[PDB]
């Protein structure tokens, strides 16, 4: 009817807002460890990023990081 | 509104037109609007190709094929396919949307103000399918229409400007044709020459001069079944071998147009004279042709052949399978059994040389204008043959009277004797 | 010997379709 | 001339809208029929003879 | 290229090739007024 | 060859001929409800 | 190819064919 | 009345979708897997396990987003969010292809919950459960698939990563090192596939020409008319919706074994008779042969990227070619 | 740059359609 | 008021619409 | 009671064990040619030069194939689009070592499929049903005449025809996807959801109707056009994919900002496209 | 291995590659540098693997 409109006014384009600055200010690549598109690969670091021991994981990213 | 809805027509939404079948003014409001819009389309494409044209750029590279029907019957052209001016372009477009915008208003004019039904305006304009005379005489005169268009261009190659011929010396040159051809046994060497590879039925024609007295041939022929269908009544086993009703002639016209589109895709996509390789680009024959030359020069120059089936001179590997194809840019570099090696060790003029590279690169990224037309021609026709099967079955089974289900109570089926 | 038991086993197939369609009981 | 050509057929794509946007109206509903069909026909007419200047007015 | 006189429409050609499509989609909106009856 | 060429052109020419007239000997009289 | 392809061929197309046969012709000697 | 009874009339009361008890373990587990997928393609890449940009962040398509697989290394660790791997780092954990594990199991579980939610259901209107007993079929493909397959080889990394791309790489995959075209479980497959797409089609087609003008049809007519134009024909009702129901079904089975004995190598790679014969003489050459030919050059062109991990090297003079 | 005349079209559909809705 | 159905609703359109969001600002990206 | 109507009552007569019909009396002579035909080519043919290049590929059981393996090989590449009837050839061991019974199968056989689609409307006709069981049926007849006909005749040849085996259908399927990229075709996609989702509800039709039995009309009305529209949908795929019209390409897509390229799935598809062309492609 | 088999290869392992009678010794391979390099191992995906013998550093010497 219309009393969630208002609700519904006031709040999805500030969802929407919310996602889009998640985007924009780059936590997302933090959040997700995605590269930056300069991260891919430094002025020559053209090797790939790839895990090679599966118990150091993390740490071994930490060194590709 | 009466008559706009399901109960009174028993048709839905999704099936609307259906109930035009018996509203004479309105269908043929219908048709007009409908020639209005086809007409519309072609004044507009026109328009647009021409506001995106580039001169430098081949069209086939450009990307036009409503431009290269036009630069096939010269409008605007010059020897071996350069463009002079895209003024008559233009001209054409304008032309063909002014007449869209009347066929439109004819169109609104017939589905709204004017009569809804022509049998109580007149008699001659009012018509019910099942009157086998008047049918065959609206057919004969639309009949003579199509004559005149067919006699108009070959008129337009004999007198008016006539046509890319790609087949004048040094490349393509537009030509007026002055020797058509009319012996009757060259007509029926290409009607009854094989659709196969053995030939090609009426795809194989190569020379202009064919292709002008074919049309005139068609437009008399034309003309004068117009006459005939005005003048005569069905004869009886005809009145017996058809069905008599509006959707029966959908059918049958549906059977024709796809028989149509299947030819017209042929034509497209194996003839090079008709539809010039200098425009739609080569075909796959002449590009497969065209990169095995380019190599033989490369490799000639730098300090490959073999024997057909039949044991002439081809090229060689997969190009084999068009040993027998014909092109301008080839042929002089024939012989009485396939191309000399002699010759093409001598004979290749500047102009073919550059053509043979032309096409080695445009081989049907890139799509050529024969491969859209092929493709959608294709599909349409496929298409059109499905609706054929569909209003002929529905055709015969409204005629017959069980269209709308099997009868509950006098089955059919229930009283044949088991086969077991 | 393949082929024969190929072929055998194929015109048992085709035996099979004869049998099947003219000498069904028939439907009631 | 040019610039007269051009305004010309700035009013003829005006005009065409207004018969695009008139004549389905006028036609399908003949309730006001007495201005109406002046109206529409007299569109058409002005239609046709503007068509015929801008004819000649190209050349 | 448009005739140097007409170069000035250029933009409203650039929109007709695509207007076929609207009278379909135009149907269903008529369908859609009369609540598809 | 040459007989089995005649035979095979025989043989197109007559199954078609037989499905022509066939088609049109009045075959709208065979539905059930005629 | 294998001595034994042949005879497994065999049993696999007869076993399962007389266990029908003899289903089918015990139901039809029954009324 | 105690609490377990008021639970389980407020599971089964009517409303807009049925919950039932299955709804506890399908909704959370079905939305979690969707979920993850949708994470997975909008944001999480994997430059880090198959060195590729399969996300939108990346710049990919609706056709190349994939919630990829973890790596190679990982062998077949669960890899939980708080396992010896992730250890807790979110970010580690989609790094590593955590990701993929999260769907395909909550996925499992949710399939699970969707065919106990059909024994509910016909257990609460009260008629034959025969559409679980179909929906095993999709359990069957699902499990030999994303599970068992990954399981029989070296890693999860050789599973199925969920996407288009993807999934037709594993196709070319699979038919270049398992050759699975010319499994004879796989042809039973495709049969039931076609077949019953070929049932649906014409069943539907007689059922609308036989139609009565007013069950609705008239089963006489159409008996008879298949009879005399195809040769058979179904005389019984029940028999025809059932074989419509049995053999799509019947061939996911065939194909749910084809896939098992595939993920252990155990697969129909070779007729030896014929690479005998072609040892022996050089000009015998069959259909076969090219086939064997195609599926070397496609392990040779695809094994250097497809498993970057092995750090392939193949050069030039070893790649096969038609010389 | 041409959204303004794809636009124009669209309302000139619609609007078509809408004054014959009136009566 | 708040209902199951409510639940489902928002479980589903909060996210949705946030990803919609982050979708488009992906878009206007360079 | 004249002979010509005493034949005509015969045939257009439902009283025979299977139906004749005016199309029937094409169909029965096209068919039967193309099953003995291929029976005959199947057990024992010579080799056929399939690659126009004097070096033969055999096909038949006699010659060491199996049923998996066996297939009846496409006419020559020499031939091209030629008709090659055997009074046109110059020895019977030559025609055949050219490929001419793949041509007379396939000949045969696409004359009888029209012609049986013809004959299935005219029964449904003499009975007095609704005629639209050929409409259907037109759907697996288009896709047969995409890979048999429109195929080669867009290619130029029958040598690029799908070959009549087992294992020639997807040296096929394998060639057809190196040369244009069929999987990332829509049209396939649409034909594969129409297969798959054929089956999904033909099992969920059959379960209830099963389940229950112990607009409705609709639904079967529904039932019939899905698979059937996805499969006119992909044979139109293959049949521009005839025409050189292949489907999308996103290789080499994303590039690093500096200017490298960074891979994705695409890319592995097409390197694995590659792979099977170059094994394709005998000589350049 | 037991992931090199086949579905319809029957019978026992020594019905393949045969009975094993002698070990005939670890092989090294040298090139004409005399540098030793070393063949790699086929994996258990591959029915056929292409020889390469490279060099324990990681590049290709011969093949
Ligand atoms: C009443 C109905 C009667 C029906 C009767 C049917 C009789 C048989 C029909 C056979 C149909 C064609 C089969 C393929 C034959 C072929 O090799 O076709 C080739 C021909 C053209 O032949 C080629 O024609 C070429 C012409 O080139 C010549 O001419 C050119 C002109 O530029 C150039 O000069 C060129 O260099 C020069 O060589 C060459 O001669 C080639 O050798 C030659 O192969 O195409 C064509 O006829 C175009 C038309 C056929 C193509 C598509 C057919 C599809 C049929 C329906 C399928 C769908 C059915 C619906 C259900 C689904
Ligand atoms: C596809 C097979 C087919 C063909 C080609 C065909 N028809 Mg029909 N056809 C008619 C005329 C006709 C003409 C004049 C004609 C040739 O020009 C054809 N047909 C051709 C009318 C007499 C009659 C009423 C038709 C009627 O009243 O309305 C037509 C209904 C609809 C929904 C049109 C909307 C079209 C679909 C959305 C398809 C979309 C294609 C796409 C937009 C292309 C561009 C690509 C895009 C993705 C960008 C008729 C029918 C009907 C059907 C059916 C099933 C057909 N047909 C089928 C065909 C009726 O039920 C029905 C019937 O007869 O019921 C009694
Ligand atoms: C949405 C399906 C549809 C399509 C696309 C369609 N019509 Mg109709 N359609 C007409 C023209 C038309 C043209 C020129 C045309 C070409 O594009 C179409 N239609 C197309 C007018 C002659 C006519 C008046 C509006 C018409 C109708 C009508 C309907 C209905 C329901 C339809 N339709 C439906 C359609 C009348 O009642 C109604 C009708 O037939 O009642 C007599
Ligand atoms: C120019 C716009 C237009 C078009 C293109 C057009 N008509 Mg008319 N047109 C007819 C047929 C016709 C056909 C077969 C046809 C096909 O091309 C057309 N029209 C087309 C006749 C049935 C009918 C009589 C004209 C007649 O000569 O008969 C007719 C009319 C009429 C009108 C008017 C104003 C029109 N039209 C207009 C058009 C009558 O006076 C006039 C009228 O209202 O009388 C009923
Ligand atoms: C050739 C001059 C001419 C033209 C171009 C022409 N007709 Mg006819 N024409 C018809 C349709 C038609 C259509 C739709 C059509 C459009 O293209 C034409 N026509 C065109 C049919 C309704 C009707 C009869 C059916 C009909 O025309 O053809 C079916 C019957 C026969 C034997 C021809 C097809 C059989 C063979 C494949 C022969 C092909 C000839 C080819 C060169 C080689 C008809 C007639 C008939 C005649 C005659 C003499 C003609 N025509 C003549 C023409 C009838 O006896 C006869 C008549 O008595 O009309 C009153
Ligand atoms: C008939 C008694 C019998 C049984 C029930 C049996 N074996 Mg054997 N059997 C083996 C496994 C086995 C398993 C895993 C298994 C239970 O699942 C069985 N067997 C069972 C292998 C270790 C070993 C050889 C491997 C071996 O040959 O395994 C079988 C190989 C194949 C292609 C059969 C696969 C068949 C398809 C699935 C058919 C399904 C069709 C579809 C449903 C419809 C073996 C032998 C062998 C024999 C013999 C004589 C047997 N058997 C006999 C049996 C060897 O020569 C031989 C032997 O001992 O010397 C080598
Ligand atoms: C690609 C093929 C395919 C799909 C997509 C599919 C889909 C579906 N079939 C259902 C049913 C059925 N399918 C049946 C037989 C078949 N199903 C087949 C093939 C398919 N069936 C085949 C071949 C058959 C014939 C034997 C039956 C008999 C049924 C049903 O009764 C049932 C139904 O009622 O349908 C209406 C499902 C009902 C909802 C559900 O429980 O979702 C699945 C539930 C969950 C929890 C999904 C979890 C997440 C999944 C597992 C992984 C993640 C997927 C991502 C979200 C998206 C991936 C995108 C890709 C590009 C990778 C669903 C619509
Ligand atoms: C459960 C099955 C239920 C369905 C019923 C059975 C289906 C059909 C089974 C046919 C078996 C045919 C055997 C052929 C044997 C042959 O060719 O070589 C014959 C082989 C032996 O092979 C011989 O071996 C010798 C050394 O011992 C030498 O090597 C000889 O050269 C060699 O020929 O016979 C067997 O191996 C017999 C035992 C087979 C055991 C099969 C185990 C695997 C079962 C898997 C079941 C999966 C079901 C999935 C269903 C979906
Ligand atoms: C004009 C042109 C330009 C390029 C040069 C070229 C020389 C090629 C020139 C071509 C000239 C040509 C080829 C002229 C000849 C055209 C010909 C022979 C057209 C023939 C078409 C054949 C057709 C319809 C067949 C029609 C048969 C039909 C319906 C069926 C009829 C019957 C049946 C069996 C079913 C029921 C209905 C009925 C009537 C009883
Ligand atoms: C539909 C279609 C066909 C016609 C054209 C048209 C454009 C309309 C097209 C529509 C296209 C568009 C724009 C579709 C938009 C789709 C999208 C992105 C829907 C997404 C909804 C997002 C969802 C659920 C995400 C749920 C995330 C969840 C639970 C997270 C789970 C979690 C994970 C993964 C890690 C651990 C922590 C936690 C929280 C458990
Ligand atoms: C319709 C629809 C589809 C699915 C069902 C659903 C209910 C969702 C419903 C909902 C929404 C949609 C898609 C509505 C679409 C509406 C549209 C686009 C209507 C537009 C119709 C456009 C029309 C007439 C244009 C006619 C143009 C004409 C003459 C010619 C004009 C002219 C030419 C080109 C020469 C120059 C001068 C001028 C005047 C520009
Ligand atoms: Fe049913």
């Amino acid at each position: 009817s219309i009393r969630y409109w208002i609700i519904h006014t006031i709040t999805v384009p500030m969802l929407f807002l919310a996602g889009w600055l998640f985007v924009s200010t780059g936590l997302a690549y933090d959040v997700f460890g995605t590269p930056r598109p300069n991260e891919y690969f430094d002025q020559a670091r053209q090797g790939l990023p790839l895990v090679t021991d599966r118990y150091e994981g993390k740490q071994q990213i930490d060194e590709f990081t | 509104a009466a008559g706009y809805d399901r109960a009174t027509t028993g048709y839905g939404w999704w099936a609307g037109n259906a109930r035009l079948t018996d509203l004479s003014g309105q269908l043929t409001g219908a048709h007009i609007a409908h020639a209005g819009m086809i007409t519309f389309w072609a004044g507009a494409m026109t328009l647009f190709e021409v506001s995106h044209f580039i001169p430098e750029k081949p069209m086939y590279e450009q990307g036009s094929i409503l431009l290269a029907h036009l630069a096939a019957e010269g409008f605007g052209v010059g020897p071996g396919g350069e463009v002079i001016s895209t003024y008559p372009y233009f001209v054409i477009g304008a032309i063909h949307l002014i007449a869209s915008a009347v066929l439109g208003f004819g169109g609104l004019y017939h589905t709204f103000r004017g009569p809804a039904k022509f049998e109580d305006y007149s008699d001659w304009w009012g018509y019910d399918w099942e009157d086998k005379e008047k049918m065959m005489q609206i057919l004969g005169i639309h009949l003579i229409f199509l004559g005149i268009g067919a006699l108009a261009f070959a008129a337009k190659a004999m007198f008016f400007g006539g046509l890319y011929d790609p087949w004048a010396p040094g490349g393509g040159n537009v030509r007026l044709i002055t020797n058509p051809t009319w012996n009757l046994g060259t007509f029926l060497g290409y009607i009854t020459r094989s659709p196969w590879g053995e030939g090609g039925w009426i795809v194989s024609v190569n020379n202009l001069e064919d292709v002008v007295g074919g049309h005139l041939l068609v437009g008399v022929h034309y003309i004068f079944g117009g006459v005939f269908h005005i003048l005569v009544k069905p004869w009886g086993w005809v009145r017996r071998a058809y069905v008599w009703s509006g959707e029966a002639y959908l059918s049958y016209s549906l059977g024709a147009l796809y028989m149509c589109g299947m030819i017209a895709v042929g034509y497209v996509w194996f003839n090079n004279t008709v539809y010039p390789s200098e425009f739609y680009g080569p075909t796959a024959a002449e590009a497969s042709q065209a990169q095995a030359m380019t190599f033989l020069i490369r490799d000639q120059r730098l300090g490959y052949l073999m024997r057909s089936p039949s044991g002439e001179i081809i090229f060689g590997g997969e190009t084999m399978r068009f040993w027998d194809f014909r092109g301008p840019w080839l042929e002089p570099l024939r012989g009485p059994n396939g191309l000399d090696l002699n010759k093409l060790r001598n004979d290749i003029q500047p102009w073919q040389a550059r053509r043979a590279a032309e096409y080695m690169t445009h081989a049907p990224n890139y799509v050529s204008p024969r491969s859209w037309l092929s493709t959608s021609h294709f599909c349409l026709a496929f298409f059109f043959f499905v609706g054929h099967i569909w209003h002929s079955g529905r055709a015969r089974a409204a005629a017959a009277g069980f269209e709308k289900g099997i009868e509950r109570k006098t089955e059919y089926a229930l009283s044949l004797p088991d086969i077991d | 010997m393949d082929v024969i038991a190929y072929v055998f086993i194929l015109a048992c197939i085709i035996g099979l379709f004869f049998f099947a369609v003219f000498f069904r009981e028939k439907p009631t | 001339m040019s610039v007269l050509f051009q305004l010309l057929i700035a009013a003829f794509v005006a005009l065409s809208f207004a018969m695009i946007i008139g004549v389905p109206v006028v036609f399908s509903t003949g309730d006001a029929s007495d201005d109406a069909n002046k109206l529409i026909w007299g569109g058409a007419a002005a239609w046709v003879v503007l068509l015929f200047v801008a004819a000649l007015a190209s050349i | 290229k448009l005739p140097e006189a007409f170069s000035v429409f250029s933009p409203i050609v650039d929109v007709m090739p695509v207007i076929p499509l609207f009278f379909l989609a135009l149907a269903f909106v008529w369908q859609a007024a009369v609540g598809f009856k | 060859m040459a007989i089995l060429k005649f035979v095979t052109y025989a043989w197109i020419i007559f199954v078609i001929s037989l499905f022509f007239f066939g088609f049109i000997s009045s075959d709208t009289t065979r539905n059930p409800k005629a | 190819v294998n001595d034994l392809g042949a005879i497994a061929t065999a049993l696999f197309v007869f076993i399962p064919c007389v266990f029908l046969i003899l289903l089918y012709a015990q139901t039809a000697s029954r009324g | 009345r105690g609490w377990f009874d008021v639970l389980d009339d407020w599971l089964k009361r009517d409303r807009f979708v049925f919950i039932g008890w299955s709804g506890i373990l399908l909704f959370p587990c079905a939305f979690l897997s969707i979920g993850g997928w949708f994470t997975g393609t909008t944001f999480v890449t994997s430059w880090y396990t198959h060195g590729l940009a399969s996300s939108y962040l990346e710049g990919a398509n609706f056709l190349t987003v994939a919630v990829s697989t973890p790596a190679d290394s990982l062998g077949h660790s669960l890899l939980l969010l708080w396992g010896p791997e992730a250890q807790g780092d979110f970010t580690r954990w989609c790094q590593l292809g955590g990701l993929w594990n999260f769907t395909t199991l909550h996925g499992v579980f949710g399939l699970i919950g969707f065919m106990l939610r059909q024994f509910e259901i016909a257990r609460l209107v009260g008629v034959r459960p025969y559409n679980a007993v179909a929906f095993s079929g999709p359990i069957a493909v699902y499990v030999s698939v994303f599970l068992m397959y990954p399981l029989g080889q070296s890693s999860w990394f050789f599973a199925p990563s969920w996407g288009v791309t993807s999934i037709f790489r594993f196709l070319l995959f699979a038919q270049g090192f398992h050759n699975l075209t010319l499994n004879p479980f796989h042809m039973m497959g495709v049969a039931g596939i076609l077949g019953g797409a070929l049932l649906c089609a014409i069943h539907g087609a007689t059922v609308e020409n036989t139609l009565f003008e007013d069950e609705t049809y008239s089963m006489v007519t159409a008996n008879r008319f298949w009879s005399q134009i195809f040769g058979i024909a179904f005389s019984n009702k029940r028999w025809l919706h059932f074989f419509m129901l049995f053999v799509p079904v019947t061939g996911l089975w065939a194909s749910a074994i084809g896939l098992v004995g595939i993920a252990l190598n155990m697969r129909a790679y070779d007729f030896v008779s014929q690479e005998i014969r072609a040892a022996e003489d050089p000009e015998f050459e069959t259909f076969y042969t090219k086939n064997i030919l195609l599926n070397e050059g496609l392990r040779a062109w695809m094994a250097p990227q497809d498993q970057i991990h092995e750090n392939f090297i193949f050069p030039e003079e070893v790649l096969p070619r038609g010389n | 740059l041409q959204l303004t005349m794809l636009g124009a079209v669209v309302i000139a559909g619609p609007i078509v359609v809408l004054l014959v809705a009136l009566r | 008021i708040y209902t199951v159905r409510w639940l489902a609703v928002h479980t589903l359109g909060v996210p949705l619409v946030w990803f919609l969001g982050a979708i488009a600002s992906m878009q206007f990206i360079n | 009671a004249s002979a010509w109507e005493r034949f005509c009552s015969f045939i257009t007569s439902t009283n025979n064990r299977l139906y004749i019909g005016w199309f029937g009396v094409l169909m029965i002579p096209t068919l039967l040619t193309a099953v003995t035909c291929f029976v005959i080519a199947f057990i024992g043919a010579p080799p056929v030069d399939i690659d126009g290049i004097r070096e033969p590929v055999a096909g038949s059981l006699l010659y060491g194939n199996n049923i998996i393996t066996g297939a009846v090989v496409p006419s020559s590449n020499a031939i091209g689009l030629h008709l090659y009837p055997i009074w046109e050839a110059a020895s019977l061991d030559e025609w055949l070592y050219n490929g001419g019974p793949y041509q007379l199968i396939i000949f045969h056989y696409m004359i009888g499929c029209i012609c049986y689609l013809g004959r299935q409307w005219e029964y449904s006709y003499r009975l007095g049903m609704r005629p639209w069981i050929c409409v259907a049926y037109s759907a697996p007849l288009a896709a047969t005449y995409s890979v048999f006909l429109i195929y080669p005749l867009g290619q130029g040849s029958f040598s690029d025809g799908m070959p009549l085996g087992i294992s020639g259908t997807f040296n096929f399927m394998f060639v057809f996807q190196a040369e244009h990229n069929i999987l990332m075709h829509p049209f396939h996609m649409f034909g594969v959801a129409g297969v798959l989702g054929g089956s999904l509800f033909a099992a969920m039709h059959g379960s209830l109707v099963s389940s229950t039995l112990v607009n409705s009309r609709s639904l079967h009305f529904f039932l019939g056009a899905w698979p059937v529209v996805c499969i006119w949908l992909t044979a139109m795929g293959i049949s521009t994919m005839a025409f050189n019209l292949n489907g999308f390409n996103f290789n080499h897509s994303i590039v690093d900002s500096q200017g490298n390229v960074v891979n994705t799935w695409a890319d592995v598809l097409n390197r694995a496209n590659l792979g099977f062309e170059v094994m394709h492609e005998r000589n350049a | 291995s037991p992931a090199k088999g086949g579905l319809f290869r029957t019978g026992a392992m020594n019905s393949g590659d045969g009975i094993a009678r002698a070990w005939e010794g670890h092989p090294t391979f040298t090139d004409s540098e005399g540098r030793e390099l070393f063949v790699r191992r086929m994996p258990n995906f591959f029915e056929t693997f292409p020889v390469v013998l490279t060099d324990k550093d990681g590049v290709v010497r011969a093949d």
